[PDB]
């Protein structure tokens, strides 16, 4: 499992 | 009467937000005054978030770079620099509905509202607590990273938070709006994790007295419990510890419901050994802690902006 | 991830907020183009409120008796009328902020954004549903009629609801903007109680699917049932009865997550009959209905406004 | 008990 940046 | 989990009228901060694209990644900013604030991520591409060098990803942008919209207006950039894990665009026009403003960094246990955000645009206003671990319990999306969490004190927005990212668990992590993390994490897309995080026990007794203003009572009993003795309960169940101060805090609602503060520990702790048996508090089967002591009085006492 | 009792941004209406005094009585007004909007009990005195007759009492008013106040800006009154329990004051400016705006009247079992207000002034925001019984679980205390509850549909605002009263259950009840009353409530201060009140079926489904979406899949099972069969068990839990519109509705949700609506009927079945075995569910131990279908597409898919 | 009409 990862960190997830959340710009789109 | 009644009791909600009730955020602050978000007018204020809806007129900062912002969209900020860098490349083929867009999220949102907060402008206040001539300045756009927005996580520092934006300048990532897909194969730059496993391990970014920020200083050296920022060095080959120049201003014409990013493309901000407030609404169908484009803002020229003039100017760009980094602070801790936000970037900081200088814009020729300041934002003309710039509320007065304070950046504060708030402790675990406090709480505050989150305006989500897509594209620069409002989406949706809810309230969220700084947990122990320092994660929020958010509702977050791809594109939400540049929202922003505030609370608003008469005309004055204090922003706390600014989202960044979304941990394994599904819980959610961001930056004050200097830049700097909310507890051990980074802005980079690895394994971490949340340290283990525990219930917010001043605000389970802020809660239930909120319970009690309202009319649940069924939980009282006629005992007490010593501080010491309660807190010894507290740990077996995860709970913080409650302090001195935190008895303090809960004064005013200890007074205006006649209930002493280590009356109602004795309350918590029976609930902690045996449950609800199948009754509600509050609409609730869980002992919530997301409301704070202030939180309590504001919502029962009306409290206006 | 993550799923939150969200609200919409609530900046469109802060700007529609007033104040109207008529005697030492004070609340929340609507002010839509030239026209304030507000419960007409504003002008009952304390001993009118028993059994007022309402056009006996509006008679007796001319336009000079209404206090409307913008912020700091004193707004003339320069026409009245009653329309069913609301008064609509006539004032000689527009409002330059009347957002693009309907009055819609909503269905039992619908959601909806509040604003609560004091003195004209926004409090909080918080998200509520319209309950079978026709009364809305709400925070309000004494000076918040008047305030407004509203969905948003890309910029246009549709009003729902103006607060008037509080039952001695602590509910609330209220009209929509054309002034007629949800349920069988009227605006006199005698014993009035709500029916009796069911949960809403739809709902509960279209939280276990946001549930499933956002990883939460203890309570998923390889059993399906009928329609007929599960009907049956809803009614001896006091639940709404599901209709093929219901699963119709629930067809996006289903096709998403791949689990068949009657198969989380099936769920839902086992969930009522044995309860959570200690369990939760998106951080509930309650089973959840306050959340619409489209609630649950719109915060996981994460539309804007 | 009675309703409560929320003026103010």
């Amino acid at each position: 499992p990862h960190t997830v940046l959340q710009a789109v | 009467s009644g009791f909600r989990k009730m955020a602050f009228p978000s007018g204020k901060v809806e007129g900062c937000m912002v969209q900020v694209t860098c490349g083929t990644t867009t999220l949102n900013g907060l402008w206040l005054d001539d300045v756009v604030y927005c996580p520092r991520h934006v300048i990532c591409t897909s194969e730059d978030m496993l391990n970014p060098n920020y200083e050296d990803l920022l060095i080959r942008k120049s201003n014409h770079n990013f493309l901000v919209q407030a609404g169908n207006v484009q803002l020229r950039v003039i100017g760009h620099s980094m602070q801790n894990c936000v970037l900081k665009l200088k814009v020729d026009t300041a934002n003309p509905k710039t509320p007065k403003y304070k950046f504060v960094r708030i402790q675990p246990g406090q709480t505050f509202s989150v305006l989500a955000c897509y594209n620069g645009s409002p989406s949706g206003v809810y309230q969220c607590a700084m947990r122990p671990n320092f994660t929020i319990k958010g509702s977050f999306l791809n594109g939400s990273a540049g929202s922003v969490g505030f609370n608003i004190d008469y005309d004055c927005v204090s922003f706390c938070y600014m989202h960044h990212m979304e941990l394994p668990t599904g819980v959610h992590a961001g930056t004050d709006l200097e830049g700097n993390f909310y507890g051990p994490f980074v802005d980079r897309q690895t394994a971490q994790a949340a340290g283990t995080d525990t219930t917010i026990t001043v605000n389970v007794l802020a809660w239930l007295y909120a319970a009690v203003i309202n009319g649940d009572r069924w939980f009282l009993n006629r005992f007490t419990t010593t501080l010491n003795d309660f807190n010894l309960v507290a740990m077996k169940y995860n709970y913080e510890p409650l302090t001195q101060d935190h008895v303090d805090i809960l004064g005013p609602l200890s007074a205006q419901t006649g209930i002493a503060v280590l009356d109602m520990c004795a309350s918590l702790k029976e609930l902690l050994q045996n449950g609800m048996n199948g009754r509600t508090i509050l609409g609730s089967a869980l002992l919530e802690d997301e409301f704070t002591p202030f939180d309590v009085v504001r919502q029962c006492s009306g409290v206006t902006f």
